[PDB]
């Protein structure tokens, strides 16, 4: 895919410069107060989500991105005749150029529809194929936003929360496109209904196929037969047909009872391993995700349960003592780890995931198995963390860049 | 920088209840991690490096020994966390012989030290070095060069050996890594002699007290027991030692057939990075542990954590 | 319903039950009847429920099949017979996910061609055969009676379900005869009162 | 003054069980998140402040809290017949015993002047002396709480501030008594953290000239001032309770800070719940575990 490798800034605010040159798979960011790495990584996410309508907010001079495969975005503002201007300028040549007065005049439109520089601006990210990578930004205060919109938001529907984060932080505030986890569990709901529909397929399609195995065609078999029965009866997977073991058990006793029933034997247990193994091979994902979640909760585990006549599938906590909770029981470092690990799940969408302190409200345990849980899953993301304490940066210290910003006198 | 400082890991140590054990460099954490997840891949032990810790004082600052010596003596007593430090040439006896005091892993309160030099002094068994040879090499010569290389390894650690006690002696550690050259290097019947070259970028002043120190302790390591004498020798000095010993002998092997092919076999070797030669020995000696029974590892630091 | 497709359901109705008691005065009762987005939300449910229960009567009959077939272990027209209902079957849009009857109806007609035992086999292949096809019947019987109902009233285009391998989201809306397919929002006035009307007097609905 | 020196926690939620002894000033909390270090935070500082009607929103069954005076609090939630009670009990023989579906319908009565049930909690802390000293609390997510009236609250008023905080996390907030933008030595100390300037003896001190307000600032250095304003005794006898002080800190600010606050020598008590080691360097004495004890439901 394309990711970032090169950022050079000229004159952010007019006080610093900055030049850092980034890694395709991680980039641990490390610095002082006032460094300027939360603006980074708002320039970043404004950058890659083609919105550049909001380097309008940005005072700057000069800002060059050059990614992996080649592309270069060169974005400059002048300031001609007292009227300021923002020209965006791409490696292959071609360039928009825009005032900052229409954009803030498209601002206050929006917040007091649809405008004709927004539509002109997504007909050019449109035309030059310039938003094939998303970007998940992760603010340090998302604890806060994610409590505000569970007490009252979406990917697609964010405006709201969009609206009020630029109104507490500002205009240069990029959309609000990490995933909540409401948007977790909703998601949660969806692939298991996905998993279950491709459950079904391959029932219908071992259905079908088993009778052309039959038509083609010891001691050993029998254990075996009868420990993939136990294992299909106790699992969760199979809550709505859990009867193999009679199956099993009616087997043994008609063969003892008094060549091709061989054959015929050897084709249902390998009937019975490919649906295990579908079954494992369509849960995958899940089971990783949940296996990586459970490593941290103590006391409960984040599990599925399904029900034969209750055909909507419960997603929570099961405690040892058999009770069932949902997520919102989750205290603020559980989610925020919920979150950042559904952010390096191969379930979420392809993006550059943006995080500043990943380390919010975290013990210190979970900090130091965080980024072994997130790079584990081969998502294969670029993930940009800015981050103060050392035990989220731990065994990844060749990618750690530091931001030394250069300061200019005026 | 953003490190924890010997009183932030102190405190991390009261919060964490983890098992802990803390090393000298990184590249002793990357070995004893591929140690440990050998025994168990699901393992849950954390392994912190001293060389990742600030220090207020200049002296301190890089002195990652005096690290570890001030947190354990600070938490003297703790039961879950370890340390390990590099023996270097202490509890050795250089009285006109090589003579090891210990010939066991150092024990005091969880802190530990190697049984060679350093930790890369485990890699200087034989096999270890063949299959890591073997592995990293340019794939023309292979063979023959490993078998004269087989040869050659029984007296030249004697030489590598005397290049370290040279270079310790005028606390030159790493003087012989720049000085001495593969080409310098002659490959004869499985000893080695490498010659004082007439042109050298450093002083000549340096380059002769080294030589004569080589001359004056080589006479005393060759008396010494062989295996006392894989030891001593340095882990930094000893991998480019290695690396030169062996790029010369696969290009005095392999000259007759090709001497351009040859030539380039060998400055390619002896281009390859030190990193890569560690891992490789690393991987290798970790995959020679319980096949071999001459192949060591820190048994009891794996036993106490 | 054009009032509130400007700013509802049979359960969550509370602004135009208000707004219509404010037009009309505040004995008029709670607007219940279900909008055809509450049809479709259950059209969707109701599929998928159908597709579980296919599932798991697929898995009752292998088991049930095997058990009976190695039991019993130790004709032209069976063939024919066979072949018409895989051609059924295959020709059904309830099978999107799985249309590869008639490759495994002529591989075994391939081994049983080249050369008693094989006729308990061929009729147990049958019985399933059609007990799969009658439980696709009975498991899609509500849903395809309300579509034959609504499809008698419309004209150019037909209320229709789509599944396909790739996607994992039936598909529930408007088929057009030259293949397109629209949301059910496409209705006009009339027709939406008839989607509407048809739902309330089905078996779909509750209980009223 | 008034401190408190013990919280009983007994079947917070019918789950976990928590029994914490505090120093007179100083108390370092380190722990597992969901364990009950913000929970706890949250019950100290609705007790302190005399906020009793907050257990009514609390699932629990009794906790007892006894200050360093010895003064005893036991605040029990029973369940009588579908109709649940708070029963705060004190040492002194007098009790409050008031229904949960009262103090709802308090609160909706405030939510459509105080009702009668918060005249009757004013009159139980007025007439047995329960706020002798108040409880300054500092958010963890401040930095927000601040930009939230930024965009659009001072340390007396902030019921606006903790309603919609207690809209968004449950209305079990306290009241966010804690300072928004002696005195030489606090000036010198929040001069030692100090980079591009210096503050001290209303305006800023620039070495180009600039004497700016004290909203310019960023993030941390606003944190900062928040932090050491009530370290000082400029602020109010309040038990300065403040949660994860090392918010939008660097890693090496917070060695020193803790010797800033502690220089002010204000004798006020001082509850903290941490994550960064580099919080306590040096006050590990004064360092908590919290180790909730689940128990069979
Ligand atoms: N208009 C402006 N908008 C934002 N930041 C500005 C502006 N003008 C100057 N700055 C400075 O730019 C920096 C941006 O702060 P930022 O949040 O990126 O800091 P940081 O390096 O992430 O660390 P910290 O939050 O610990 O200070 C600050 O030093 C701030 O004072
Ligand atoms: N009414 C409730 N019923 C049950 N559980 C609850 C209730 N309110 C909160 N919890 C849970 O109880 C725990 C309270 O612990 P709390 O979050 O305060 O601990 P902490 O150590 O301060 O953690 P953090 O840093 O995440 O805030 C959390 O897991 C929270 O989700």
């Amino acid at each position: 895919i394309r990711t970032i490798s090169k950022i050079e800034l000229s004159k952010i605010h007019n006080r610093y410069n900055l030049t850092v040159d980034f890694f395709n798979d991680l980039n641990v960011i490390h610095g002082k107060n006032g460094a300027g790495k939360s603006t980074l990584i708002h320039v970043i996410a404004n950058i890659v989500n083609g919105d550049f309508i909001r380097f309008a907010f940005l005072i700057f001079e000069e800002i060059k991105a050059t990614y992996s495969d080649g592309l270069k975005i060169v974005i400059r503002r002048d300031k001609i005749d007292e009227q300021s201007f923002i020209s965006v300028t791409l490696s292959n040549g071609k360039y928009i150029k825009f005032a900052v007065g229409e954009a803030m005049a498209t601002v206050r439109e929006i917040e007091s529809v649809k405008s004709m520089l927004a539509m002109d601006i997504d007909k050019f990210v449109k035309e030059n194929e310039l938003q094939k990578v998303r970007a998940s930004y992760f603010p340090a205060f998302r604890t806060m936003l994610e409590a505000w919109s569970s007490s009252s938001r979406s990917s697609f529907y964010n405006r709201k929360a969009s609206a009020f984060a630029r109104e507490l932080f500002g205009q240069f505030l990029p959309s609000i496109n990490y995933p909540s986890p409401m948007e977790i569990e909703d998601r949660l709901r969806e692939e298991i209904r996905r998993a279950q529909l491709g459950i079904a397929a391959y029932e219908s399609r071992t259905f079908s196929e088993s009778f052309v195995k039959v038509f083609s065609a010891t001691g050993e078999l029998l254990k075996e037969i009868e420990g993939l029965a136990i294992a299909q009866d106790s699992s969760i997977k199979n809550g709505y047909y859990a009867e193999y073991s009679k199956v099993y058990e009616e087997i043994r006793s008609l063969i003892n009872r008094n060549n091709s029933v061989s054959g015929a034997l050897v084709v249902y247990r390998d009937a019975l391993r490919d649906r295990q193994d579908y079954q494992e091979k369509a849960f995958s994902e899940i089971d990783n995700y949940m296996s990586s979640v459970n490593s941290f909760l103590e006391d409960k585990e984040m599990a599925y349960d399904f029900d034969l006549r209750r055909k909507y599938p419960k997603v929570g906590l099961k405690f040892p003592d058999g009770s069932w909770s949902p997520i919102r029981v989750l205290s603020s470092g559980e989610r925020q780890l919920l979150t950042m690990l559904y952010a390096a799940s191969k379930m979420g969408d392809d993006a550059i995931v943006l995080i500043d302190q990943p380390e919010i409200s975290l013990h210190i345990d979970w900090q130091e198995d965080l980024l072994k849980r997130m790079l584990s899953q081969l998502s294969g993301r670029q993930i940009i963390v800015c981050t103060h304490s050392p035990s989220i940066a731990t065994g990844y210290e060749d990618f750690m860049i530091n931001i030394s910003p250069e300061f200019i006198s005026s | 920088s953003c490190a924890y400082t010997i009183d932030s890991y102190i405190t991390l140590l009261t919060m964490s209840s983890k098992k802990r054990l803390l090393v000298e460099g990184r590249h002793d954490r990357s070995h004893l991690y591929q140690l440990i997840y050998k025994f168990n891949p699901a393992s849950k032990v954390k392994i912190d490096t001293a060389q990742d810790i600030k220090a207020s004082d200049k002296a301190m600052s890089k002195n990652n020994r005096l690290k570890i010596e001030t947190i354990h003596s600070k938490v003297k007593g703790k039961d879950n966390i370890s340390f390990l430090c590099d023996r270097a040439f202490r509890e050795f006896a250089f009285n006109d012989q090589i003579e090891d005091l210990l010939n066991s892993h150092y024990c005091d309160d969880s802190l530990y030290w190697t049984l060679g030099h350093s930790l890369e002094n485990y890699f200087f068994n034989p096999s270890i070095i063949i299959d890591a040879f073997q592995f990293l090499s340019p794939s023309e010569y292979k063979y023959k060069a490993i078998e004269l290389f087989s040869e050659l390894i029984s007296s030249s650690f004697a030489v590598l050996a005397a290049v370290s006690l040279a270079a310790k002696d005028i606390d030159k550690a790493g003087l012989p890594a720049a000085l001495i050259d593969w080409k310098d290097i002659v490959i004869n019947d499985g000893t080695i002699k490498l010659i004082r070259r007439d042109s050298y970028d450093i002083d000549s002043a340096c380059v002769d007290s080294f030589f004569n120190a080589f001359d004056a302790v080589l006479p005393r390591v060759i008396a010494s027991d062989v295996g006392i004498c894989s030891r001593v020798v340095r882990g930094h000095t000893g991998i480019l030692l290695l690396q030169k010993l062996f790029s010369a002998c696969l290009y005095y092997v392999g000259r007759e057939d090709d001497a351009l092919q040859a030539d380039s076999s060998a400055n390619y070797f002896c281009n390859l990075s030190e990193l890569s030669l560690t891992t490789a020995l690393a991987e290798s000696w970790v995959r020679k542990i319980g096949v071999l029974e001459d192949v060591y590892f820190p048994d009891s630091l794996l036993k106490n954590i | 319903e054009a009032w509130s497709s400007s700013s509802r359901s049979s359960f969550y109705n509370r602004k135009a039950s208000a707004f219509a008691r404010e037009l009309f005065g505040q004995f008029l009762p709670s607007i219940n009847y279900p909008s055809p987005m509450e049809i479709e939300d259950r059209l969707r449910e109701e599929i998928r429920r159908a597709q579980l229960g296919i599932a798991a009567y697929e898995s009752r009959t292998f088991s049930e099949s095997f058990v009976k077939v190695f039991s019993a272990l130790f004709t032209g027209e069976l063939l024919k017979e066979i072949e018409g209902l895989a051609i059924a079957q295959d020709s059904s849009i309830k099978n999107g996910y799985y249309a590869e009857y008639s490759k495994v109806y002529e591989e075994i007609r391939s081994l049983i061609n080249r050369n008693n035992s094989v006729s308990g086999a061929l009729v147990v292949y049958r019985d399933a055969l059609r007990d799969r096809q009658d439980y696709q019947e009975k498991a899609f019987s509500e849903i395809d009676n309300y579509m034959s109902s609504v499809n008698s009233f419309l004209e150019d285009k037909e209320m229709a379900y789509d599944f396909d391998l790739r996607r994992k989201y039936p598909k529930v809306g408007l088929k057009f005869p030259d293949g397109s397919w629209s949301p059910i929002r496409v209705l006009s006035s009339g027709e939406r009162q008839l989607l509407t009307m048809l739902y309330a007097a089905s078996k779909m609905g509750d209980d009223a």
